[PDB]
This record gives structure tokens, C-alpha cells and sequence, in this order.
């Protein structure tokens, strides 16, 4: 009753070309990490270039899941735009009252799995999954947000 | 405990209250004479002592030692990389029980496990045959450890594997799951140590530390012991030439280092070696530049005056290819700091570096595939190609990289992207030969041949495609006009118009015949041409159509954007050309005054276009990194509001958390 | 051979206007330091001053490899600040001889450390000791360096 | 990297428990009781709270308390008052520092001035404090007073004191009118540590060519002493070295003498200072920095001489290094 305070989150997936239903319960660690950069890409060439615009752009998601899903799970055992879509909340230090939804949603998600959870001892599953955003040609696409705090 | 081995190779008293038999015997060791005063019955002994207690090299104890020096050096071919001639071994029939220890670990090393689990299990069946007493305890480690590797693999094929591979990938018979489940349903390690004949402790003390979970704790305590004590005593003192810092840290590194790796025992991949070698690595390097850059005043350098600069061999880059995930200076760059050492001598490295890029080649090019190998390779390999770019050495080792890279490395485990990331990171450090150009070019043609796909939409996380590899020749060697693409371009009609994206980017490398076909073939009506056009640097100027073009999407963006606030669903637009648009306001390129009734979508148009009425209290410090352009530099030669800039750029570096907000600045206008 | 940094550093010490020899010899820590640091403690004057040079100094000395002695430790069974003095070896890394020595000495230590280890783990004695190098007030003090290798 | 705040406060707790700890010398060997047990604690982790001076934001009170209680009851296997003195001005930058402490820190000192007799042990003050500082420290915050305790004290004595009367004339200011006229009288004249403390306690205001004769007679002394430590090969760190105090004095117009340029070539900041035209910038050692004054900064930023290269080591170092006072004097003063 001291300051062992906490949130939760929400965490959905999205299998694109058809409605396929899959989700994630909660996401402990859920580190989120966004990174620009640049070292050299301008040759300097043509007296007036006209043009610079380059900036690495990526976004890096991480979950567990004890919950894939057997409907299609138990199906598949006898890919998509594996597309995510966040969803959370936010409150009021004035009032702390629950007004405030926050969505975050990315179309094109690409999961980079690593093949090394070598460890001598058994744990508590906890099979972390991290993601990378990955992004087409055409526009738009990597994160979308939706705000439901009217009032 | 009777004698405290210091590390060293010297000995100390630690519990003996009685004779000193190694002083007796070390002693013996520098008397001749005494040595002469033995019979053969002595000598069968010290015939057997000689071999390995000069093997692991103790010299004497810590009192009259004088400058004392250890032998590093790796027979483990598993660490060197040459699977071809373990497999030869492989091939080779049996001979004896420890023959068979070593092929067990040879058939552990090629990652799958069935007759591996086969061998150790006729093994133990005869293993009392023998009566060998250590190998018999060593091999029931062995199958525990093998057993929980291929478990723990299958919790990763479990769930995962569909998800990644698209198939179930079964690389293991169900009937070897039920056997070996069957036959280990309750075995725990603990009691592994209680079950054995007694006989077994009273010879085997020390090994038993090998069962239990303990494999880690008694060594990464002193490892995490020393970090803070050599970071903490930092550049002020705690100073000699060959005691301060890492003394003991090699003695100890290259002392367990071959420990399994010489035995051949075999969680050799396991995330504590992957643990205990990045952090001995960080070691070494931060004692050598914590040494290289110090400040002396007077004393400082008197004490060693001489660095080890930490001048790091082959087995150390083998290390960083096998456990090393931010390899060192991944995170040690934008954190730690680099200066020259030299990278010394090679003795058949290229000959590793090749015997890596042939066996991914043969692997990769062949059909048949073992995914558990894949996964035990691909990562290791991941890092050697990653920090292969600082290395300089005779091109041998350059152009398997390139072309194994190029043709046979995973698309699902890489982009294009990230792929020009390692190719244009590899030649950081090196130049761009003839060889490696023509690899590329080929690479470009097998790119063209498979460009007749009707859904592939060559997605990137990094937003740069086969184009960039034509950029990156023409920035080494302008004069190189491609051949076949003009031969592509000719053969293509205006039926199929799937590849004008692919010729609209690869265009600066065509023949003037190519020229003149894509200029017939050329079409310009949406925004994303225009950008192209304007990226390659044909476009100059500006006519009236591409400003009324301009007009009608940011008018459309306008439009779009009243409803999204009517809603209350802001905006992103990741790929913001409204800041484009900005730029090109703010640089003279356009001189028109239409733009100014579109003030107020995104903060940085109003930093832009609007520097009268902005308030800075929406500065976002990433609009500074977005690029290393000159036009930095330009924007930043401000003396109207150069106030506020500074007063951003005191408060960013009153923490001095950035290098690049400092770097950026350091000598540029110097 | 291949691989590593090796030396040897000597530890002694002796007692002011005494003959005492006790102590500790060839502590293969044999740690030191040395720290100037400056605060606000000169933010106002009379506006006249010519200067003072205060410069707060610090000096931390560790060594540990214990067996002090046992003849005048029994002396003194049954507080003039010591004095301490130093040896180092420089080698020439041109040639690689025993040639050049450094001397180091300071007149006033203070040996000020904790006196509560209490390991659980018994170790090989290890008694390790700090020290702090004084200075009167009359002068000279610190260090005294004599250079070797008049050759 | 360490900012000086936070979110610092929370006066209960933290002041009981400084009182709390400051209550246990109270009861010491100079009270009664010489347990080493008790010293096995001794300081485990106190002499640093007495470094949380710089941590949160204390009280009144908490400045009483952390002040006129070690003045006495301590046992004397010296924990020095460099310690002392840094943390007493590391409370400064928490609270004020008048009426709530220097109407006990004027006694402290006054207390400080009983100590000294004939010749005892001399005085050794540890890491080189040296007790006078008092005169300036009382200048730091405020201006001279008029204490009469070690007034009445000097008042009392008239000869044979002599490190009695010497420690006490450093403590000057606060004495009174007819204490400072007492002690005018059978006073140390010229010595040149006297010297030093004279001019450190705003006795003096001016130099002389006395105090030129006395600079030079100095200079020449180190001069020899240099030359037989050349002849035994012998190099001398001292805290009581002077050179780059009479370096900047002749960089500063303090000392207008032309003979004291012939000891170019013993020391690297006499080089720096006194020929600035024709030092070998690599021997400036760029930590002297950190014990230059603000105004010393700001001059040293107005000549040619000290910025082709000055600049150009500071941002090697800050390159070099994640410190933050040498950004600080870059930015604020060198640029």
C-alpha cells in the first residue's frame, strides 16, 4: 500500500489476407526501442545537390506469451504480415480516472526470431519474442495511433 | 584448501600445518643434482607428473618467482572452424573408449544429436568393460547436457518454429522423443554425485563441480569482482607495469578457456561462455584504453611505462565470432572508445575466413538442410561477417565473403537493406577491387532475373533496395556503365511495366542507347517519381506543373487532416515529406509564398517556414540527427535566434550523455 | 610466452625517528592514488586577494599481501606517522634490460581502514590495510622522486 | 556524472537520523570509554554522511548539529579537518551560513586559536589544511568580525608563545581593534609562509619591495635546491610549492619584477605563465584547470598566446572523457 505501483498492457497481432485471431495476454518487459542514426551516405557530387533526407528510421518490438492459439495452432501442426497492433491506457495525475484509451498500430511486422535460448536450468517458459518493423515501398505504413480521450 | 593456487601458476600455504612438500618439491624442481639422487622408481612418476603439470605450466611459488609468463594456444579444431575434417574424422571407424569420448564430442559439434545420444549410450553400457573411472562420470555429464540441449532446442522449435520456418520442421523421430522421455522422467543432477561407488569421490574431488548448476558461479564472481575494481581504480594509481589490472585475468581466461575446450566437453554453445568470454573481452580492451588515453602529470607514466595495448590474437576474433552478440563494439563505440593497436599477424585466418565462407557456400548450395545445424550457424556467422570489416589482410579473404554473402545468405532472416548495411560497412575499412565489383554486378543481373515477379514488393526495414548498390559503385568508380541492364531495358516493351520502378532506380548505370529507351519510356504523374527524379539528381529546377502538383497533395493532406482533428485521431505520417516540403522552402530551392496558409501540421514546418511565430517549447532534439548533411551546418549558422539554440544545446550537454551532440560540433567549424 | 603483463612491485615501510622495521613487504596490490578537487569555498572575498593555491588533495595507498613481521610486533606486544618509502623497476622498451629503478617515499601515512571484513568464506588471511599520505604544516612533504639509471 | 539536487528534501527522517549519528561522538574517549569494537564501526559509513551535505536539504537545527559537536569529543588517531573543512563548505550550497551556524563556528575557531602552545608537536593540519583558512572562510560568506574570546586570548599573552602567537595571528579578522594592535606588536615580520598567511588574512594589501627581496630570496633558494636535486637526479612534489603562485602573480601585473624571468626551465606552470610566448604547450599538463578561479578563467581567455592550442587540448579531453567541469569552463568561459 506504499509504492509497489504497476500497469498493464495489451498486446495484438494480425495475420494480414484473411481475419486471423491472434493475440498476446500481457507484455512484462515490453521494451520498446527506436533508434536514428546515420554515419555517411552523400558522395557530394553534382554542385547543388538539391536533396538530403536520409534518416535510419527503425522500430523494435518485444512481448512474451504464454497464449499462442491451438484454433489454428493445432491445425498448422497436422507466412503473413504478421501485423501488430498495441493497445494500452493512460491516466490523469489531476484526476486518476479511467477516460483515456491509447492504440498503437503497425502493418507490417516482420518477427526476427533468435534461435539461442541455450540455458542449463528450466525456467518459467517466458519464450520472449522481439519483432522488427519492416516497411514497403509505397508509403505510410509502420505506426498508426488512435485517441479516445474526448470528452 | 591446504595450498591457495594463485592463478598465476604460483603456489601459496593456504591450510598445511605440517611439511612443505611443494617447497620440498619446488625446490627439487631448479636442483639437478637432488634430481639425481632418485631411483627409476621415482622416475616412472615424474615421466607421468611431467606431461601435464608443465601442460598447464606451474612454475614455482609466489615468493622468489621472478617475471613469470603463460603459453596460450588451442587444439580444439572444433574452435577452428574446420568442419570438413572433423567430419573426415567422423568417417574413421572406432578404436578405444577414449577414441570414442572424442568422436561423441566431434559428432555433438556437428549440432545434430541422434547417434551422438546412440554412442554415448553404448558407451556407458561398456564403459565398466574398461573400468575407467573419470569417463564414465564425465560421459553421464555428457548425455545430461546433451539431453538438455535438445530439449531446450525443441521448447525453441516448440511454438516459434511455425511461426519463423512457415512448416513444422519435425528433425527428430517421435519414437526418440518417447524413448528419451521415457527414460528421463525424474533423473535431477543432484544425486548424479550421491549414486556413484564411493570409491569415485576419494580420487575425483575437484571434478564434481562440474554436475551441479554451479558451472558459472564460482567463475563470473571474481570476473564481476575485478570489473569494479579495475574501473574504479581507474587512472589515478594502482600502478605497475605487469600487476596492474588484467595479470591474473589472462592467467584465468586462457586457463578455463580450454578447460571443456580441451577435454572436449560440450555446452561449448552456452549462454554463460557466451556471457564469460564478452565480459573478459571488455576486460582487456578497457584496461588498454583506460591506459592509452589517461592523463599524466608526472607519475602516471612512470608506472608502466609501456602498454599492452591489448594486441588481440585469432583465438579472441574466434571468440568474437562464436559468443559475441554486441561483438564488442556495437555497443562499445557508442559507448567505449577506439584508437589504434595493430591488428598483428595472420597465420592461416584467411584460410578460417574461407573455411567459413566455403562450408556456408556447400551448406546453402546444397539441398538437403539440417535446420538445428542452421540455427547453430547462422548467428556465429552473423558476427563474423558483421566484424569482418575492420580487418585489412590479402584480398583471399574478400570476394568468398561478398559472393557468399550476396548469393547464399537467408532472405528470411535479412533484407536488402540491412544486407547494403554489411556491404557498404564492409568496405569501411577496405577498398572496392575489381573482383568484388564484378560479384556485385552479377548479383545485380540475378537480382534482374528474378524481377518478373507480379507480387514481390521487395520489403526493407532499412528503405534501400538494389539501387544503392549501383550508387555505392558509381561512388568508388563513376565511370562504370552497366552492360546487360541496357540489354534488360532494350528487351523490355511498354506491355509489362512491372520493372520501370527497378530501371527508374538503376538508371544512372545504363548505356546512352539505355538513356535514350528510359527517357522514351519515362512517366511522370505522382509524387513518389518526382522524388525519384529528384534523388538521382537529374531534376534541377522546378516547373510550374510539379508546383501545382505540390499544391494539389499538400491541399489533399490539408483536407485529410481537418477530418483526422474533427475525429481526434492525430497523425504520423512516417515518412513525412511535409518536412521535406519545409526543407525545400527554407533553402531558396522554392521561392513561392503558397505554403505559408498550410503553417501549423507538423512542429517542425513551424520551426521551418514559421521562425517568427514558433515557440520552442515543442523542440524535439532528434531534429538533429536526422542527418550529418552540410545543410546542418547551414541551418545552424544562426545569429538572430541563436540564443535559444544555445540554451537547447547547454541544457542537452549539461548531462553530456550524446557524443554525437558534441562530436557534432567538435572541429566542424574548425 | 604468448600472452601477458608481468612484473614485480615491493612494499616497505619504517617508523619516524625510530628503527623499527614491521610491516607487510611486497604487496601485489600495492595500490595508490592521487586526486585534486576544488568546490565553492572562495565564492567571495574582500576583493583583493593575490591568490592561495588551496587545491584540495587526497591520497589513497593499499597494499595487502600481509606477513608483517614477528620481531618487533613481539617489541611492541609488551604516534609519530611512520615513514614510507617506495621502489619501482622501469624497463626500456627498446631494450628490455634491468636498468632504471624509481624511487618514491612519503614522509607522513596514515593507515585508515575499515576493521570489519568478516568474509564467510575463509580466505588466506588477506588482511588488506589502506593508507593516507599526510603533510605538516612546515613544508615539503608528499612525494620525494629519485631517478635511477645514470648511465 | 552527478547533479547536485534531485528531488531532495524530506526533512524528518533524514534530520533525525543526522542528529541521530551525530549524537554517538558524544559519548567517546573524550568523554569516557576507548572500546575498539566501537571503533571497528568507527566510520563504516558516516565520514560520509558528513559528504550528504551536498545530498538533500536540511534544517536549522541540522546546521547547529552538524557543527559545534565534533569540535570535542573525538578520539585523535587523526580523521582530519580537510574533511572537516570540505564538508563544512559542502553545507553550504544546503542552507544559509550566518546567524543559524557562524555564531557557533566564531567560537569553534576561537577554540581552535586556544590550542597552540610553545613548541609541542609543531602543527601538521593532515592533507594540508592549515586552520587559518578561517580568516578567508569567514570572508567566503561574510565580511571581518569582532570576536573577543581569542582576542582576550592574544590581549594575554605577550612572549614566548611563538607557535601560539603565529596560529592565532591567522585568525586576525575576527579579532578585535586593540586584539589586531596587541598582535601588531612581537609579530612574525617577514617570514614567507608568515608572509603568505599575512597576505591570505588581509593584513597586507600591497606588495613591497621587501616582500620582492623576500620573492626572489625564495626563488633562488628553489633555484639551488633544483640544481643539487638535478646533481642527485631527485624530483620534489611539495603542497607548499609557490612556483605557479609566482608564475601568475607575474602573469597578473602582481609582481613587476624583471629578474625573476632568469627561472624559466624548473617548473611546467612557470613556463605556462611567466613566458607564454615561449612555452612548450605539450608540457601543460590540462588538469591545472580545475584549480583556477573563475576570473583567473576569464583572463586567461582574453590573451593570444594561451588559445591557439588551449582549445585544442580542452576538446581532446572532453573527446576523451565524460567529465562535466571542464564542458562547463569551455562553454561558459572559453567560448
Amino acid at each position: 500500500m506504499k509504492t509497489v505501483i504497476q500497469d498493464t498492457a495489451d498486446v495484438y497481432f494480425k495475420r494480414k489476407s484473411d481475419g486471423k485471431l491472434v493475440f498476446t495476454a500481457e507484455a512484462q518487459t515490453a521494451s520498446f526501442s527506436q533508434a536514428i542514426s546515420e554515419e555517411k551516405l552523400r558522395g557530394g557530387i553534382g554542385n547543388k545537390p538539391l536533396y538530403i533526407l536520409k534518416s535510419e528510421k527503425e522500430i523494435n518490438l518485444t512481448v512474451k506469451n504464454a497464449f499462442f492459439d491451438l484454433e489454428w495452432l493445432a491445425m498448422t501442426q497436422g507466412s503473413e504480415r504478421y501485423e501488430v497492433e498495441y493497445r494500452t491506457i493512460a491516466y490523469n495525475p489531476d484526476t486518476e480516472e479511467v477516460y483515456s484509451d491509447i492504440y498503437i498500430q503497425f502493418p507490417n511486422v516482420s518477427p526476427s526470431g533468435e534461435f539461442e535460448m541455450s540455458l542449463e536450468n528450466g525456467n518459467a517458459l517466458a519464450p520472449e519474442i522481439k519483432f522488427e518493423a519492416l516497411a514497403d515501398t509505397d508509403t505510410d505504413e509502420m505506426a498508426v495511433v488512435i485517441e479516445a480521450s474526448r470528452d | 584448501y591446504d595450498y591457495h593456487f594463485e592463478v598465476n601458476g604460483t603456489v601459496v600455504r593456504h591450510k598445511n600445518k605440517g611439511f612443505g612438500y611443494m617447497e620440498r618439491f619446488f625446490e627439487l624442481k631448479e636442483s639437478c643434482d637432488e634430481r639425481s639422487k632418485l631411483s627409476k622408481k621415482q622416475y616412472e612418476r615424474f615421466n607421468a607428473l611431467f606431461n601435464f603439470f608443465e601442460k598447464n605450466g606451474v612454475i614455482c611459488m609466489a615468493k622468489d618467482a621472478g617475471t613469470l609468463n603463460t603459453s596460450i594456444e588451442i587444439n580444439s579444431l572444433a574452435y577452428h572452424g574446420k568442419y570438413d575434417v572433423m567430419k573426415k574424422f567422423i568417417e574413421e571407424q572406432s578404436v578405444s573408449i577414449e577414441d570414442d569420448y572424442k568422436k561423441a564430442f566431434f559428432l555433438a559439434c556437428l549440432g545434430r544429436w541422434e547417434e551422438s545420444y546412440d554412442l554415448y549410450s553404448n558407451i556407458i553400457l561398456n564403459s565398466i568393460d574398461e573400468s575407467n573411472g573419470c569417463v564414465y562420470y564425465l560421459s553421464q555429464i555428457n548425455r545430461y547436457r546433451i539431453y538438455q540441449s535438445i530439449t531446450q532446442a525443441v521448447t525453441q522449435f516448440n511454438g516459434l518454429g511455425l511461426l519463423t520456418f512457415g512448416r513444422h520442421y519435425k528433425p527428430f523421430t517421435d519414437e526418440f522423443l518417447a524413448r528419451i522421455e521415457r527414460e528421463m522422467t525424474n533423473f535431477n543432477i543432484d544425486d548424479l554425485f550421491n549414486g556413484m561407488p564411493f570409491e569415485f569421490q576419494k580420487k575425483y574431488k575437484i571434478l564434481e563441480f562440474l554436475s551441479d548448476n554451479q558451472f558459472l558461479y564460482d567463475d563470473t564472481v571474481k570476473l564481476f569482482e575485478l570489473t569494479n575494481k579495475v574501473r574504479s581504480e581507474m587512472s589515478e594509481g594502482s600502478y605497475s607495469f605487469g600487476m596492474s589490472s588484467d595479470i591474473v585475468v589472462l592467467l584465468r581466461l586462457y586457463d578455463n578457456l580450454r578447460f571443456l575446450y580441451e577435454n572436449c566437453l560440450w555446452s561449448v554453445s552456452f549462454h554463460e561462455f557466451h556471457q564469460y568470454i564478452r565480459n573478459s573481452m571488455s576486460l582487456l580492451i578497457e584496461k588498454a584504453e583506460y591506459e592509452r588515453t589517461r592523463d599524466i602529470d608526472e607519475l602516471g607514466f612512470s608506472f608502466f611505462g609501456k602498454k599492452s595495448g591489448f594486441f588481440m590474437e585469432y583465438y579472441d576474433f574466434v571468440n568474437i565470432s562464436r559468443h559475441f552478440k554486441i561483438d564488442d563494439i556495437k555497443n562499445l563505440e557508442r559507448s567505449c572508445s577506439i584508437d589504434k593497436i595493430r591488428f598483428g599477424e595472420q597465420e592461416k585466418i584467411e584460410e578460417y575466413l574461407v573455411g567459413i565462407a566455403e562450408e556456408i557456400t556447400k551448406q546453402f548450395s546444397a539441398n538437403g538442410m539440417n535446420v538445428v545445424f542452421y540455427t547453430q550457424f547462422i548467428s556465429e556467422a552473423k558476427a563474423a561477417l558483421y566484424f569482418a570489416k575492420y580487418v585489412k589482410l590479402s584480398e583471399e579473404g574478400l570476394g568468398k565473403i561478398v559472393k557468399a554473402l550476396l548469393f547464399y545468405f537467408p532472405e528470411r532472416d535479412l533484407d536488402i537493406g540491412k544486407r547494403y548495411v554489411w556491404l557498404e560497412r564492409l568496405t569501411k575499412c577496405n577498398e572496392l577491387p575489381k573482383s568484388i565489383i564484378s560479384i556485385i554486378d552479377d548479383f545485380l543481373v540475378l537480382q534482374a532475373e528474378k524481377h518478373i515477379d507480379q507480387n514481390y514488393s521487395e520489403v526493407s526495414s532499412n528503405g534501400l533496395y538494389s539501387r544503392d548498390y549501383g550508387a555505392l559503385i558509381k561512388h568508388f568508380e563513376k565511370n562504370f556503365i552497366s552492360k546487360r541492364l541496357s540489354e534488360i531495358t532494350l528487351c523490355l516493351t511498354q506491355d509489362k511495366q512491372k520493372q520501370i520502378d527497378f530501371l527508374f532506380k538503376l538508371l544512372p548505370l545504363l548505356s546512352t542507347n539505355a538513356k535514350s529507351h528510359l527517357l522514351s519510356f519515362k512517366s511522370v504523374e505522382n509524387i513518389n517519381d518526382l522524388m525519384n527524379g529528384i534523388r538521382i539528381g537529374l531534376i534541377d529546377e522546378f516547373t510550374p506543373e510539379h508546383e501545382e502538383l505540390i499544391i494539389e497533395y499538400l491541399e489533399t493532406r490539408k483536407v485529410n487532416y481537418i477530418v483526422e482533428k474533427e475525429k481526434g485521431i492525430q497523425t504520423f505520417s512516417s515518412n513525412d515529406y511535409m518536412s521535406t516540403f519545409g526543407i525545400w522552402y527554407f533553402l531558396e530551392e522554392i521561392n513561392n509564398s503558397k505554403m505559408e496558409e498550410f503553417i501549423g501540421m507538423d512542429d517542425q514546418y513551424d520551426f521551418f517556414v514559421d521562425p517568427e511565430n514558433f515557440d520552442y517549447k515543442k523542440f524535439i532534439p532528434s531534429w538533429l540527427k536526422n542527418y550529418n548533411d552540410k545543410l546542418l551546418g547551414k541551418i545552424a549558422g544562426n545569429k538572430h535566434m541563436k540564443h535559444h539554440v544555445i540554451e537547447v544545446l547547454k541544457e542537452r550537454v549539461k548531462n553530456s550523455n550524446d557524443k554525437r551532440y558534441l562530436e557534432i560540433l567538435m572541429n566542424y567549424f574548425i
